[PDB]
């Protein structure tokens, strides 16, 4: 599950 | 006029500018998916989904709206690749620049869109098609993603009904539209093989996603 | 009783049931070899094809025959669950590909099929479906480009007439599934290219020329 | 691109 650089742009401003 | 059409232009991004080759557009394509992120929440139901469900979307049809841009976006020239307003490079120096034969794959598909002069319209609801028409397999709730490919369906109808005719035959350049976003990756899950190209995390990431 | 005669010839020139008899990776080979064989035929019974110059029907059979097999596979399974008829005597499920040797195949496979199943695709919008894939071939070689999209218009147009008496428009949604068959049948032709170089499965020369066509 | 097999059976008119 190599996500976590895409999810800090899905939970942001 | 169509409630979604306008909503979509308005949130369409600025055009792109140009920031070695094939490291420039490692760098260039980290950032289009930053903007493409952005892009996608702003869209009328998609932040509906469940994170996850976003999450396995984006993964998996990012490099199709990156490569419908370029192809947008070089839909004026001719044997030419614009991947940003100050960077265009020849067929020719597609492969100098070490981009084995993207170029011609990239300007097939290009081809194929300026045969049907793409209206601004019709480009943005293009674009918003292909990332709901995922088929990513870890998609959850399947029946969302299908309400939102069907909405925006829709409003293309709705806008052709100045239909179906016209509408068909842009939704049959997207089989295209995704094989040529496979072999962009292809190429360049290579060029990070190579380990000499540097790029960034997101990226990377999203590459062998 | 229908109306549309390219909707007619589809349904009369569609092949009979495949059966895999009366080794797991070699029986599909075989019966991959035998299906390319059928679709040669089809694809000379459909009206614009034929008209097609020779190099031209070559072109478009090398880079789309994977498409129109796997379409077919799709076709078979729809009134199954989780499980893959690549022949009627010849079912296997995700964890059955495993074993076979089908590695991520299964899956793939089964996600196109489930696109399928949603739709509730009807015999007409099936073969309209699976020309329409011939005719939407994006083969670099193709030399008379406008003949081949007089074709694929002419499928486009039957299409719209048929839904336009039967069955967010439904033509719209069927063609929304085409950019998955694809990469579908993209998936089953790296799979068997890898089967064929890892030389242990025999393979008819029929087979491995398309292979190495439609892979360029 | 060898294309022999494909070329018979497209120009075997049977």
């Amino acid at each position: 599950r190599p996500c976590s650089e895409l999810l800090k742009y899905l939970t942001t401003n | 006029v169509n409630a979604l059409v306008s909503h979509l232009l308005v949130v369409e991004p600025e055009k792109l500018y140009a920031m070695p080759a094939v490291a420039t557009l490692c760098d260039l394509f980290d950032r289009e998916i930053v903007v493409t992120i952005s892009w996608a929440k702003s869209i009328p139901g998609f932040s509906s989904l469940s994170l996850s469900d976003q999450m396995s979307v984006l993964q998996s049809v990012w490099m199709e709206v990156l490569v419908l841009g370029v192809a947008q976006r070089s839909l004026p020239l001719q044997d030419e690749l614009a991947f940003a307003e100050d960077l265009v490079l020849d067929e020719e120096g597609a492969r100098a620049a070490g981009l084995g034969e993207l170029g011609a794959a990239l300007l097939q598909l290009v081809r194929r869109l300026q045969a049907l002069r793409l209206e601004r319209e019709e480009y943005v609801l293009l674009k918003a098609l292909a990332l709901a028409n995922s088929d990513s397999v870890h998609i959850e709730d399947a029946e969302a993603v299908e309400q939102l490919r069907e909405a925006l369906h829709e409003a293309l109808l709705e806008y052709e009904a100045g239909e179906r005719r016209r509408a068909g035959r842009l939704l049959l350049t997207l089989p295209l539209l995704r094989q040529t976003a496979g072999k962009v990756l292809a190429h360049f899950y290579g060029v990070k093989l190579e380990g000499k190209v540097p790029m960034h995390k997101l990226f990377l990431e999203m590459l062998e996603a």
